[PDB]
């Protein structure tokens, strides 16, 4: 599958002085056991129990399943598995779970032709994304996403129908964060992003409809920001 | 006595042309250079239950504007890099049609601000995903910061200063989980003994008064060479074997 330069998303590394090993058998099963049967009820004694399994060690492997096998196709799940994480009180476990999130969406973003991506998997994974950073006031950075560059880029290469998704459904997840609702002023200029290019875009209505849609989660209206003006 | 090395002492002054290339180089620079030094200045003069002092703080901090503000960065001990700046002035838009005084009523170049200027919600935007904050891996460093961390937290919500003390404590918090006040550390220190002023503090560690640490910029510098040199001293120890993590988080 052919793929296309992403000149705004960058998929870095985790910094980690520990060596990440897949999981033995028994570590295995012991840990799909927790995730199997955890509910928001059993969630902290679940956890402890998770932990006395998985070490520091085993945290890339876990995080790479939950994200690929789990997050991309559960979107029912995503508040319970991050619940989990929050739960492990793991700064660096956490860091794996939005790094291999970042692998997902850019294998995904960059697929040079629309109908071999997943709408479904590529939905999820950026719902899933905002779920465990703004969601829980910690940002995403400007080095492994440049939003309103990204926006700007897809624009003049017709790339809109994918990206203009992509963003809404993380940008959805800042209506319950303190920090990051409006007026926050790094969510508030990327809105006038999207209301400008609403404006100016003449794109199709679904993509008209999902700005209004991600306004409405703010409750304001293409009418309560002024748009930027970065279009020609 | 403590010498930083001659290429330290650099200020680089951002205008609007050139901070978005300078946020680029903070970017790549803060993974290793985790330790960022904050110095503000603003242009009138405040206004007339240490709540008397928040309350004041919070109203003045809703009006006044900043009209400058200093970042430096190094790693734990001090070190900078070896290439380009590591200590900036952000200088930010003055309206003379909205300011109340006039300029001419009672250091600063306030036509250049006028044209040249940083708009601060554009500063903002770079700050919210710059690396700086909201991560506990970066430690900030401040000097009597009640005013200071006012001035950026309100830049950073774009709203309304908290109420009260409490809230204003919360918001500080997520947006810099790990940080010292180096007034406090250092009147603790000196409490072990018994002004606590910066340029004292940075005298009584045998700092020339070089004079790049006059403006803002500069000041936020100074800031960073002292608490990291005072930390080395003595291991981010005070003398009876506490850490200075005891006042993480702290101000004043």
């Amino acid at each position: 599958q052919e793929m296309i330069p992403l000149k705004f998303f960058a998929v870095d590394e985790v910094s980690c002085q520990i060596n990440q090993e897949g999981a033995p058998k028994d570590v295995v099963e012991k840990v799909l056991f927790v995730l199997n049967n955890v509910t928001l009820a059993n969630l902290n004694n679940k956890v402890d129990e998770l932990k006395k399994s998985l070490t520091p060690n085993y945290f890339s492997w876990f995080s790479t399943y939950l994200v690929t096998q789990r997050a991309k196709t559960e979107p029912n799940y995503h508040d319970l598995y991050s619940k989990v994480i929050v739960a492990m009180g793991s700064g660096l476990l956490h860091q794996f779970m939005v790094n291999v999130t970042l692998r997902q969406l850019f294998v995904l973003l960059s697929t040079k032709d629309e109908q071999a991506i997943d709408k479904k998997h590529l939905k999820n994974l950026a719902s899933w994304l905002g779920c465990i950073t703004l969601a829980l006031n910690k940002p995403i950075k400007h080095k492994n996403i440049a939003f309103r560059e990204m926006l700007i880029e897809a624009y003049k290469e017709n790339r809109l129908e994918i990206v203009v998704p992509f963003v809404t459904k993380i940008l959805q997840r800042a209506s319950e964060s303190k920090i990051f609702k409006p007026p926050n002023p790094w969510t508030v200029g990327i809105l006038k992003l999207l209301i400008e290019l609403n404006e100016k875009a003449n794109w199709k209505l679904s993509l008209t409809f999902e700005v209004e849609v991600l306004l409405k989660s703010f409750n304001l209206t293409t009418k309560s920001l002024k748009p930027s003006n970065f279009i020609n | 006595m403590f010498l930083p090395p001659p290429n330290y002492l650099f200020v680089r002054d951002v205008w609007k042309s050139n901070l978005y290339s300078e946020f680029a180089v903070i970017r790549q620079l803060v993974s290793q250079y985790n330790h960022v030094s904050i110095s503000t200045e603003f242009v009138g003069t405040l206004a007339r239950k240490v709540d008397y002092h928040y309350q004041t703080m919070r109203a003045n901090v809703d009006f006044l504007n900043p009209i400058q503000l200093g970042l430096s960065l190094s790693d734990a001990n001090g070190n900078k890099p070896d290439n380009g700046p590591s200590t900036w002035q952000f200088n930010f838009e003055f309206d003379p049609k909205k300011e109340i005084m006039s300029t001419e009523s009672l250091g600063i170049n306030f036509e250049k601000h006028e044209n040249l200027g940083i708009d601060v919600f554009e500063f903002s935007q770079l700050l919210m995903d710059s690396g700086l904050m909201m991560d506990d891996s970066v430690t900030w460093i401040t000097y009597h910061a009640a005013y200071d961390l006012g001035f950026l937290i309100n830049i950073l919500m774009n709203d309304s200063m908290p109420n009260n003390k409490e809230d204003f404590e919360w918001w500080v918090h997520q947006y810099m989980p790990n940080f010292y006040d180096l007034n406090l550390v250092y009147k603790i220190i000196q409490e072990f003994k018994n002004q606590y002023s910066l340029t004292t503090l940075a005298d009584e560690l045998g700092l020339p008064r070089f004079s790049i640490f006059t403006t803002t910029g500069g000041q936020s510098l100074l800031m960073l060479l002292s608490f990291c040199q005072l930390s080395k001293l003595s291991m981010h120890k005070f003398p009876n074997g506490t850490d200075f993590a005891k006042y993480q988080g702290v101000i004043y």
